[PDB]
RNA sequence: AGUAAGGUCAGCUAAAUAAGCUAUCGGGCCCAUACCCCGAAAAUGUUGGUUAUACCCUUCCCGUACUACCA
């Protein structure tokens, strides 16, 4: 064998739900590109029946030469009001969900227009850190695989995961503390893979001290100086 | 001239690829992708057609040759609602789906999560994104169909 | 070796019962093919005059 | 029949040969297409000169926003760069510990394709909806090829 | 960014004037 | 009869196994 | 061995909007059949090229035709 020891781990993200907020200025870029867009555009048929709606009462008004009585029931501006009541009685979804309110670091429905890494903390040495999800590489079994077997091996998760290539994202080596350090086992090679979390959440049994869901900005506070910077080239926050 | 030593010096059609007159899907090695055709589904023509320019000049900068970029018939749709108290369906609105196709080939297979991360974070809102390998189905989808050839198939069934 | 079968209506009374007999007959091989999964080629066709068979021919 | 089947069905496969090498017509795409409705002189609306105050906030905006979009680009630019020598580095890495795992690393994902992904919405779903009862009806024009 | 692309005006010489409107999906997601 | 060339023959740098990959003018500037 | 010319509804001809007749199918007429009456269906030898096609050219194939002489 080789004195490393190998690690394959999984980089779990969940792309976001809702759309990033618009700059300050592309508010005003957006703004003008419809008033751009309204400027060289043709009169619609909405625009048009308003335009003969008003004449129609200016040819009944100074002369009575109109030979309909029916004409139409509803005009175009009585139409739009119909349509402008209907949308304040419906309420749009929460963008900013309790979880933010609260800081859940815990649920999925925090920060839906932001990119989320899951966080799990594992215990080496009676000592606490915050590292990615991996497990131990195994005989008769791809690289990639094992970072496929860390997902069934959580605790109690129903997750969907669809894995991007074969070929690893990054890794991250380092050595055993020189009190174990040993020729048989010098140190480890961890491998990141990274996949898309389709759909699934983990159960109500532990959900504090198990796992955690943070962004990029905020991924430095669990991750170890050293750990974070690997992490931070594979992550994008787009 | 032949026996002088600048003998040759006029050649140029070897710096040309040789056109000497549908396309033939070449299907990609163990390493590279074959032709892969890039969907682009969404409600809005102006969002599908956008992000297509966008994946268009992405793949010219990350140097993934494109194969042809079109665009998809229209679909067109009549939604229609249950009227209150009634058992009657009526038209509410229509709605058209607008489908671009980017069509792009030889690509890496370690290049393949990078290209395929990028696009995804840049997908608008309303956008379908779908990436499928190219077939002969997909492309003979673009044709109108032909009943006459059909009629006569059937005979012969 | 494959069999060319003939069906003639015979000349031995008045009317078409020799004729109407020889349909009867013709349709009777035919079937008898299917049943036993032979295929059966048509090769001359004949009608009466009065919905029957002057002769016929197929391959069998 | 010899005269009758055996002609019938010669002549059936000639018009298929006819047709199978006959050049096929793409469907047309109604959004490139102009209506004929748009051409028509009513639908035209006035058109108002902008202030001289309008056009120059239009061309300032315009100069921010070429710096912006190349300040966007630059920033996806380093990310795939990141990516990528943060890829390659893993894979020699890799190599030198085991050649065989970095043998498959290279190789194509068969489930890779087809891959799907939808945009982000606009506001999440709503936990308890219930959307109004209606039906589908597709009208979407259908064009045959003849001659 | 889903805003990377999103900046977009209709690129054609003749066309009806189009309202921005929010369709409401049967999940209740809105685009 | 040939004779070799004195020199560095024009387009002799150019990499003819990747034509389709290289980068053209596509101008005529 | 040479040269001419022809290839079209099942059949035979006319025209190249590929029609008419017979045959064929369906109905009526008749105790029945045929005739008759109504209605329907049915094809360019093949190859490729002729803006594009067809009547054209041309590839190939079947059949046809004339010539093959003087010492
Ligand atoms: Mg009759």
């Amino acid at each position: 064998g080789s004195p490393w020891r190998l690690l394959g781990a999984l980089c779990l993200q969940r792309p976001p739900v809702v759309s990033k907020p618009l700059t300050p200025l592309q508010e005003e870029m957006a703004s003008l590109l419809q008033q751009i867009e309204i400027e060289r555009s043709l009169y619609s048929d909405h625009e048009l029946r308003a335009l003969d709606e008003n004449q129609r009462l200016a040819k009944k008004k100074a002369d009575l030469h109109d030979e309909e009585d029916e004409q139409d029931i509803l005009l175009a501006q009585d139409l739009e009001d119909m349509w402008e009541q209907k949308f304040l009685q419906f309420k749009l979804g929460a963008r900013i969900t309790e979880a933010d309110e609260k800081n859940d670091r815990t649920s999925l429905n925090r920060k839906l227009d932001r990119n989320l890494v899951l966080l799990v903390r594992e215990k080496f040495g009676d000592q606490d850190v915050w590292i990615l999800p991996q497990a131990e590489w195994q005989p008769g079994e791809t690289l990639r695989g094992t970072a496929e077997r860390t997902l069934a091996t959580l605790s109690e998760n129903n997750m969907e995961a669809k894995f991007l290539g074969n070929a690893p994202c990054g890794h991250y080596t380092f050595k055993f503390p020189q009190a174990m350090r040993t020729e048989s086992n010098l140190g480890a090679k961890v491998f990141f893979f990274k996949a898309l979390l389709l759909t699934g959440d983990f159960s109500q049994a532990g959900n504090k001290g198990h796992h955690v869901w943070v962004t990029k900005d905020e991924l430095g506070d669990y991750l170890k100086p050293k750990y974070l910077a690997q992490v931070r080239r594979f992550v994008s926050d787009l | 001239y032949k026996t002088k030593p600048t003998h040759g010096i006029g050649k140029y059609k070897h710096l040309i690829k040789a056109e000497e007159p549908v396309r033939a899907i070449n299907l990609g090695t163990d390493y590279e992708y074959g032709v892969l055709n890039i969907h682009l589904t969404a409600y809005d023509m102006t969002l599908a057609e956008s992000y297509a320019q966008y994946v268009h000049n992405l793949c010219n900068s990350l140097s993934i040759k494109v194969e042809e970029s079109y665009a998809m018939p229209t679909k067109t749709i009549e939604v229609l609602q249950l009227q209150d108290q009634g058992s009657k369906m009526l038209l509410d609105s229509v709605l058209t789906t607008h489908e671009r196709v980017v069509q792009i080939s030889g690509l890496s297979a370690t290049f393949a999560e990078i290209f395929l991360e990028i696009i995804q974070s840049s997908l608008p809102e309303g956008v379908r994104l779908s990436v499928k390998e190219h077939t002969e189905e997909d492309f003979k989808g673009r044709f109108k169909a032909r009943p006459e050839l059909e009629e006569l198939l059937a005979k012969l069934k | 070796n494959d069999v060319i079968l003939e069906v003639t209506a015979g000349r031995t009374t008045g009317g078409d019962i020799c004729q109407q007999f020889t349909r009867e007959i013709f349709d009777m091989y035919q079937n008898y093919s299917c049943y036993k999964h032979w295929q059966f080629e048509l090769l001359n066709y004949t009608p009466a005059d009065y919905g029957g068979l002057h002769h016929a021919a197929a391959r069998i | 029949d010899p005269k009758k089947d055996q002609e019938a069905k010669e002549r059936l496969k000639r018009k298929i040969r006819k047709l199978e090498k006959a050049t096929q017509e793409l469907i047309p795409i109604e959004d490139f297409i102009t209506p004929l409705k748009f051409l028509d002189k009513a639908r035209e609306r006035p058109q108002v000169e902008l202030t001289f105050e309008e056009t120059e906030r239009r061309a300032l905006l315009l100069k921010k926003w070429s710096l912006y979009k190349q300040q966007e680009r630059k920033m996806e630019r380093d990310t795939i760069r990141a990516m990528l020598e943060a890829q390659q580095e893993a894979l020699e890495e890799l190599q030198l510990e085991s050649p065989k795992l970095h043998a498959e690393a290279i190789k194509r994902d068969p489930n890779l394709f087809p891959f799907e992904k939808e945009g982000p919405h606009y506001t999440p779903p709503i936990p308890n909806y219930q959307p109004p009862e209606g039906r589908y009806n597709d009208i979407t024009k259908v064009y045959t090829q003849v001659e | 960014d889903s805003s990377r692309a999103s900046l977009t005006r209709v690129h054609r010489q003749a066309y009806a004037r189009l309202y921005p409107v929010l369709l409401v999906k049967q999940d209740g997601s809105t685009i | 009869r040939r004779t070799p060339p004195l020199g560095p023959m024009p387009n002799s740098d150019i990499d003819l196994s990747n034509l389709e990959r290289l980068e053209k003018y596509r101008s005529f500037d």
